[PDB]
């Protein structure tokens, strides 16, 4: 009967001038091993307010090497707060992608290897334009992030989806440990006014 | 020259690690059109460009890249777009006629973009100048005219399919390095800092490949009002995360190199899986097999890069 909580979060989502269709969370905090509890709450809040796809990124890969531990805690908090698991568990995996450095640059060369082998198969010719590249990457289906959130001291993307971040807004926050919904919401309130 | 305070902090900043390459997104020229019509502001923006170059030259910043024209800026006002062409022709006409003066100090200029979108004379001036100013080794400035990183990498991409279609490379030789060595900035090394003026905070399709690990510096100042302290604050921020970003770059390298080695040793076994051979190592069948694989990709790719230069050098003639 926590349906009022869904009412509260959906109301916050429809209130912003603009909510990101796609959002990324980049965690530069390498001082300690990150806490999945804070990450899971962040993605849980995005879904609640109405953000379709979230991607979580760590340049060392500790999220991709721990998908199960992070997916476990994302589902639990959803059951815990938002409260038929097959469909719920399906919408979560469909919406949250866990990313690492091998998904932006190393993926860019993967598609290049696709065209070139098709060129060697006489099927493809170079005369490869702009939209042919986009549909050729692993973002064939999914759009590009409207907004990325940088958590931690480091002031780079650290190799996070260089092709897709072409027009996206970046918002950096001091840390993700012990993050609060009021903090995360004024980020969206920053992005809502952000010239797009 | 530089101010005493400006020369003071410069010597102090020169203590720690220094950026060898810094790139600038000059934004907010339009916003400074207050009491200015709009091409008067762009003219003032080019002045602070040369002013800022004095600074980096004073600071020993060796290479600098600037975003002069994005292909997206083509949808602007014909009056405003033609207004940028006039200035593009103007300052470039100053690059010529002021030749040899540019030869005294070791400065070379490189226009980076897809040059087929400009009016013929602009292509000529640009190609005229870059051909003349090339082979100068003390200083380097990359000006990005008609550039988007998306267009850039797609061009580097199609140019390596050219290689496979030309029998110079095979798609196995494709790598992050090969792709790295076919962008317009292959003469430059990767930028240490990226600076963007005005309150905006996006990359706008500018060097997305090369600044994946660069320090991002965004400042609320409009670019025409850029000062030496605005530049100094960027190097300050850069030096803070230098140890992190160095280590960050230093571990990506080792991982991609190790991962490339794991994949390379794998396909050598896949062929050894066929043909009935054993991955024993008894008499180094796989060891020589992988050893030869590195060279055949090394020599075949190395030739492709020499061929791509000759290809690119031929266009410089006309």
């Amino acid at each position: 009967a926590a349906a009022h909580h869904r009412m509260r979060w959906r109301a916050d989502g429809r209130s912003l001038e603009k909510l990101p269709v796609h959002m990324g969370l980049v965690i530069t905090e390498v001082e300690q091993e990150p806490s999945f509890s804070d990450i899971a709450s962040l993605v849980v809040w995005c879904m609640a307010v109405g953000i379709s796809y979230i991607s979580v990124y760590d340049h060392q890969g500790i999220f991709k090497r721990n998908n199960s531990r992070l997916m476990d805690e994302i589902l639990k908090q959803q059951q815990e707060l938002l409260g038929d698991k097959d469909d719920q568990v399906l919408n979560c995996h469909l919406a949250v992608k866990v990313l690492s450095p091998e998904d932006g640059k190393a993926d860019i060369v993967r598609a290049a290897q696709d065209f070139c082998q098709l060129v060697a198969q006489k099927q493809k010719r170079p005369t490869l334009d702009v939209d042919t590249l986009a549909s050729l990457l692993s973002s064939n289906g999914c759009p590009d992030p409207d907004l990325v959130l940088k958590f931690g001291p480091v002031d780079s993307t650290l190799g996070f989806l260089p092709w897709h971040i072409r027009l996206t807004e970046i918002v950096s926050l001091p840390s993700h440990l012990n993050i609060s919904y009021e903090d995360f919401f004024s980020a969206l309130r920053q992005y809502a006014a952000c010239e797009q | 020259e530089l101010s005493l305070w400006e020369r003071f902090c410069a010597n102090i900043i020169k203590a720690g690690p220094m950026p060898k390459h810094i790139a600038f997104i000059m934004d907010g020229n339009r916003r400074y059109a207050k009491k200015c019509e709009r091409q008067e502001g762009h003219s003032q923006g080019f002045n602070k460009l040369a002013e800022t170059l004095r600074w980096c030259l004073n600071l020993g910043i060796l290479e600098v890249t600037v975003y002069a024209f994005s292909i997206e800026n083509f949808k602007r006002s014909k009056s405003e777009v033609d207004g940028l062409m006039d200035l593009a022709r103007q300052k470039f006409s100053r690059l010529m006629e002021e030749k040899e003066k540019l030869q005294k100090h070791g400065v070379c200029i490189r226009v980076l973009g897809d040059l087929h979108l400009l009016p013929l004379d602009l292509q000529e001036l640009i190609a005229q100048a870059v051909q003349a100013t090339k082979n100068y080794n003390k200083c380097f400035l990359n000006v990005c005219f008609a550039y988007t990183s998306r267009h850039e990498i797609s061009n580097a991409v199609r140019e390596m399919a050219w290689g496979v279609e030309q029998g110079l490379l095979d798609p196995s030789d494709i790598s992050e390095s090969l792709l790295d060595k076919c962008l317009y900035t292959n003469r430059s090394p990767h930028p240490d800092i990226l600076i963007r003026t005005s309150g905006e905070v996006r990359l706008s399709d500018f060097l997305l490949w090369q600044t994946s690990h660069s320090c991002l510096v965004f400042q609320p100042v409009l670019w025409p009002e850029y000062t030496f302290w605005n530049l100094f604050e960027a190097i300050l921020q850069f030096q803070m995360n230098h140890s992190v970003l160095q280590k960050a770059r230093d571990m990506y390298a080792e991982e991609r190199k190790r991962q490339q080695l794991e994949r390379d040793q794998a396909t050598v076994t896949e062929q050894l899986l066929r043909e009935g051979l054993q991955a024993s190592g008894d008499a180094q069948l796989r060891r020589t097999r992988l050893h030869k694989l590195s060279a055949r990709r090394e020599e075949r790719v190395q030739g492709f890069l020499q061929a791509l230069e000759l290809k690119r050098a031929d266009w410089l003639a006309r």
